[PDB]
Formats: C-alpha cells, structure tokens, sequence
C-alpha cells in the first residue's frame, strides 16, 4: 500500500513535544511521509493537543473516493503536501465554506477538500471528532491519548501537487472562459460566481476534473488529456542515510550541487557520485521519487503544466430554467 | 524477532557511584528503546523512553544515550533505593521485547 | 488517579483455563492501548499480549499465541485476558499495562498491582 518515500511511520513518545522547522527538502519530505504536518495544522488551527498518524504515516490516510489512483505513488503530493513545502495554503475553514456529502466524516479529526478558489481542512480540537455529516465535533474518547491513527486523516478526491509552470493573464482568461462555455449550467461553485444565473438551484454535490494555474480560481473541465512527462529537477530526488534518516539542508545540497553523495543510476546522470571508497562509514544516497512524472494536461486548444490537478468533489448550484 | 542482550547481568557498586548498563539490539531499531526499574515485590517502574527522554518525576541521576543497535542505561551517582534489576524494551517491531536484564547489588 | 486492580488469580492445573481482568480508573480507558505483562519466579520480564483502544488490534508473544486471548469492555472499564491450555511455564506474576498511544506500542507507563497464577498437579 503505497509506502513511504523516505520515512516510516512515526511511533511518537509524547503528545506534548514539539514540532521542529526543518529546512532541507527530505527533512520536510520525510515529516510528510509522518503527518507531521496535518498535525501541525491541527495544533495552530483547532488547538489540538497531540500527533495524528501514530504508526500509520501519510501511506495509511484515508481518501475520497477510496480507490485513489494517485495514492499508490508515494512521490505525488497531496495539497497538504505542497502546504508543507509552501506551494500553497490550505485554509482552515469558515462557516462559508460548505462540507461536501458523500466521504465518511466519522471519528476524523482532519479532512482536506480543494475549493474553487483554493484549498481548505476542517479540523476538530483534543478530545474530540466528527459526527457522521462532519458539521460538528463531538467528544470521543478514543481520541483522548492524543496519539492517533492515520486513519483519523480524510484526504478528499484523486489530486496531485507540483511545481507549476506560471501562465500569463490572457492564457488564463482564454481558459476560464472556455470552461464557461463548456458548463454553462452552473452558476456558483463552492459559493464564488461562475456564471452569470440570476437564478440558481440550491448547493448540490458536483464531481468534476480540475486544475490549479497559478491564479484566482481552478479551471473545471469536461474534455481534457494528461501525459505523465518525466522532466529532472531537484525535487525529483531525495537524500538519506541508511539509519540515521533524512539527509540535512548543507549534506543534500553538497549532494544535489557538487557530486560529492552517492545514489542511483538517474541521480548519477544528474548531479555525480562516487564509489570504491566506502568501507565500512556512512555518507548519504539520493534516489529518485515514486511518480510517473510532472503531469501535463492539454485543455482548450492549450498545454499547460498545473500547480495541482485532480478529480475531487466540489459544490455547484445549477440555473432553474 | 528482535533479541535484546543486555551487559552485565549482575553489577555491585556502593552508594554514590557511576553505573553503567549497556544495552544491544540484534537489529536497527532507532531510538525506540525504553528503560526500566524492577524491584524485589514491587511492580516495574518506567525510567526512560525513546533512549534519552527522563519519565515525569524521576530524578535527573538516571539517564540513557544511543541509537542504533547499541545502548546505554547510566546512573551518575547511586543511592540506597536505586538497588533493583534493570531491564531495556525495544519498540521497533511490534512484538515488544525485554532484554535480560541486569541486576545490581551493593559493594561491601 | 490512574489505577489497575487485577483479579481472577488462583491455583489451576494443567490443561485448564483461566481468567484474568484488569479493572481501570482514573483515565479514559476507551483511548489508550494496554498490555499484560508476566514474569515467571526467578526469572525476568515478559511481554504476553497487547490490545489497542478499540479491540480491533491485537498481538501476542510467540509462547501464548493462540491460548491467550485478550479483550476489553469499555463500557466497564476492564481488560481481560482469558486463558486456555495452561502449562507450568505459565506459572508467573500477571501484570496488566497501560500504554500512551491508541495502540498498544509499547510504553509501559501505568502497571497493576499483579495477580499470581500457578500451574501444577
Ligand atoms: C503551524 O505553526 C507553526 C509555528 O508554530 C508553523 O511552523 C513555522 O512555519 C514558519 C513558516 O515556514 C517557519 O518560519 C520559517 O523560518 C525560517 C528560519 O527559521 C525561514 O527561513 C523561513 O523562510 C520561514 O520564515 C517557522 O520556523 C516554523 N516554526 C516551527 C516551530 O515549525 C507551521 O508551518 C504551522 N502549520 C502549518 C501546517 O503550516
Ligand atoms: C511529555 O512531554 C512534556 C513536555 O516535554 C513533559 O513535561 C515536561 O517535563 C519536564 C521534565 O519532567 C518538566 O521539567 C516540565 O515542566 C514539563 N512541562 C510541562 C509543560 O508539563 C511530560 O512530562 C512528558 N510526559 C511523559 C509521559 O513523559
């Protein structure tokens, strides 16, 4: 089931231990690969007392709708993922922001929904857990050691992060337009104007493919094409030590900078390395991430490489003809 | 799976001394050690979790280091009630283990 | 605050089956994972089984697997661990464990007083 990318699963000692800022890309990676940082946002947002992932790590998260395709790739990240990293913010929610009907909000502390017009997670505080509709936090007692399963995490819809390429204005516009034409039913989704209705129908579930372009709201499309591209960068490697974990910010960029580390093959022919020298030490190994790659999608005539694109559940009301 | 060997089974040292319990995992098991305090009648009691950290209320003489495969449970200077056995617990795979232990008497 | 009365210790023979419950209090019991612990006369420590806060995690020590079954009610605040086949090897001190995750991992932070179990003819 997926796997983690460098680090397993967390077996923490205290609840009330701190949550440490890291600056190497490995050290945030492998604090993804724990819900670290879900936890984090519990404890700033919800005041929550504890970790969330005890054992289970980001690979035992839950998702909406359960078959999630992008899951069994460990390198593909999630919009809290790339809130980790700074590639973007996941909201905590307001009374505005409408709760979608159909994941199984019971006993969750996290869950995490793309909007419209961003990213947002609902959390409950110490003690405490979703009711069946996810509206309200209730007190449960199995919550109470603050010590909590992957499983408490609902991570919703079929969605992947990266490093877009920015677009300028006018290619937005073309786009934004040419969804408009494509679901000229809708007036508002997740409550911001969509089209112009002057009569709408009341909120209602809609499924939809998307992507994030960098700008105000998402783009939904009906007829769109992906090609998983493999394009080198730095991000596409991680560097670790076969014990000691994830690689610090001066080691992995001597490795990435200077070819002074070992690792795989596609690293080699990236950065250098070395070997017959090694006899018994530790120096640290970069290998490549689990992902087919940055994804492009072709949409409107156009070919745009996305900050985050998926299939996820979003609130849509429809004209009243 | 995991054997935890502990060293040395027995150690005698008088009151206000430095003692030293060493502690092996047969693999990898990071810091997820625990240390713990068995005495004559009285249920064990928790000394230190994940290798280093000082349970709430024991006093600051016991301590614990390492990671990795080798380990170390010390008590920088003895008193008349730390005379007990010691025992090391690893938490890495999820059968739990204790080590040997080792048991410490009182020069005289 | 934080209690374990064990109970249900006694003199039984071998081939036969006993008891042994753990009442709690003091601590949200539904929350945390619990163990039990034993220790044979002049002999050391020995983790038997763990259980998590729900009952849907359970594990055992290789020389009870299959004989030993734990479980718990938390709507009455007690664990339990029933056993069966029971042979003189398990003659021992039976202490049950609270631990500090929703999973029994292995922190053996609040033990019982104990129970005595002895097996023989
Ligand atoms: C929840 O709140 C914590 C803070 O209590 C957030 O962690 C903090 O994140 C900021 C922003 O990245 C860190 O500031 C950084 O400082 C370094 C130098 O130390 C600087 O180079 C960066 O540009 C940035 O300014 C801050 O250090 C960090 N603190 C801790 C203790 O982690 C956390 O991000 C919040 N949760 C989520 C989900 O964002
Ligand atoms: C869990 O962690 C907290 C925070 O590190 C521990 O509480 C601190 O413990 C030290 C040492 O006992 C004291 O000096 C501090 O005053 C404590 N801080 C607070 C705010 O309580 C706590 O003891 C740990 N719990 C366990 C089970 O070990």
């Amino acid at each position: 089931d997926s796997g983690p990318i460098i680090c397993a699963g967390p077996i923490h000692s205290n609840k009330s231990a701190g949550i440490p800022h890291l600056l190497g890309y490995s050290e945030k990676i492998c604090q993804i690969d724990r819900l670290i940082h879900v936890s984090s946002w519990l404890r700033n947002h919800s005041q929550f007392q504890g970790y969330v992932g005890q054992r289970g790590g980001r690979s035992q998260v839950s998702y909406y709708p359960a078959e999630n395709s992008y899951s069994r790739w460990s390198g593909l990240l999630s919009p809290c993922d790339a809130d980790w990293l700074g590639m973007l913010v996941v909201k905590k929610a307001r009374e505005s922001d409408m709760i979608v009907p159909g994941p199984s909000y019971k006993g969750k502390v996290f869950f995490e929904r793309p909007t419209f017009d961003g990213y947002v997670g609902w959390g409950c505080g110490s003690g405490k857990s979703r009711t069946e509709s996810g509206e309200l936090c209730s007190s449960d007692s199995g919550t109470s050691s603050g010590l909590l399963p992957s499983d408490r995490v609902l991570w919703i819809g079929d969605v992947a992060c990266q490093l877009m390429t920015p677009i300028p204005e006018e290619t937005f516009l073309e786009l934004k337009s040419f969804s408009q034409s494509e679901f000229p039913d809708i007036c508002k989704i997740d409550g911001i104007v969509f089209n112009q209705c002057e009569g709408e129908s009341l909120p209602q579930p809609f499924d939809v493919a998307w992507m994030d372009v960098g700008h105000s709201h998402k783009i939904i499309m009906r007829e769109h094409k992906t090609k998983w591209v493999q394009e080198s960068s730095s991000k596409d490697f991680v560097c670790y030590k076969e014990g000691t974990g994830p690689c610090s910010e001066s080691e992995e960029k001597a490795c990435k900078t200077s070819g002074s580390c070992r690792g795989d093959m596609q690293f080699c022919k990236v950065a250098g390395c070395e070997h017959g020298e090694e006899t018994s030490e530790a120096k640290c190994r970069c290998s490549l991430v689990h992902k087919p790659g940055e994804v492009v999608v072709s949409y409107g005539g156009m070919r745009v490489r996305p900050k985050c694109y998926g299939f996820s559940r979003m609130m849509a009301t429809l004209h009243h003809h | 799976d995991i054997q935890m060997t502990q060293s040395p089974s027995s150690l005698s040292a008088s009151i206000g001394d430095r003692v030293t319990i060493t502690c092996r995992a047969s693999r990898h098991i990071t810091n997820h050690l625990n240390w713990y305090q068995h005495k004559p009648g009285r249920a064990p009691k928790l000394l230190i979790y994940e290798a280093s950290n000082l349970q709430a209320g024991v006093p600051s003489r016991f301590s614990g280091s390492g990671s990795g495969t080798d380990f170390t449970f010390t008590i920088s200077s003895l008193q008349p009630e730390d005379f007990a056995t010691y025992y090391c617990q690893q938490y890495d795979n999820l059968p739990p283990a204790f080590g040997g232990g080792t048991k410490v008497d009182i020069k005289r | 605050q934080v209690q374990l009365v064990e109970s249900g210790g006694g003199v039984v023979q071998p081939g036969r089956s006993l008891r042994l419950s753990c009442a709690a209090s003091g601590f949200t019991f539904s929350g945390f994972g619990m163990h039990w612990v034993r220790q044979a006369p002049g002999k050391g420590l020995e983790w038997v089984a763990l259980i998590s806060y729900d009952g849907s995690d359970t594990y055992y020590s290789d020389s009870v697997k299959g004989r030993f079954t734990i479980s718990r009610d938390n709507s009455k605040n007690t664990l339990y661990l029933q056993l069966k086949s029971l042979r003189p090897d398990d003659t021992a001190v039976y202490y049950c464990v609270g631990d500090r995750d929703y999973f029994g991992s292995g922190f053996f932070d609040h033990w019982g007083q104990g129970t005595l179990v002895t097996v023989s003819s």
